[PDB]
């Protein structure tokens, strides 16, 4: 079978460092859109192919209404 | 004895109350640029290169 296949996969060259670039373009992407509903200060972005996390820094106190529609 | 005419009392209080607890729950707080933060005189703190 051959099958059309547009995308990135492993076992290239740049696979490690080119998608890298892709995680901390898109997760800059979305913390700009989440920004219209909070008020914060993004501590740290740290990216490892793709599992990655960011430590955003609130205003008040993080309450159990701020950590539901954050993740909504 | 037990008179009932003499025994009534009309107790007196409020209608409605809304009793709060934690009260520095509703400031919002925040620091300024820790670069730019002042002593208690004029000068910041670690200004010196």
């Amino acid at each position: 079978k051959k099958i059309q296949y547009g995308a990135v996969a492993s076992g290239e060259k740049q696979t490690k460092a080119a998608n890298s670039i892709a995680n901390l373009a898109l997760i800059k992407t979305v913390l700009s859109r989440i920004s219209n509903k909070y008020s914060f200060a993004t501590k740290i972005i740290r990216v490892d192919g793709d599992d990655n996390y960011a430590v955003l820094q609130f205003n008040t106190e993080v309450t159990k209404q701020m950590v539901q529609d954050v993740s909504n | 004895q037990f008179d009932f005419r003499a025994s009534m009392h009309m107790l007196t209080s409020n209608l409605t109350f809304t009793v709060y607890s934690d009260l520095l729950a509703f400031v919002s707080a925040d620091t300024v640029e820790p670069i730019n933060a002042v002593a208690f005189d004029n000068m910041r703190i670690m200004n010196e290169l």
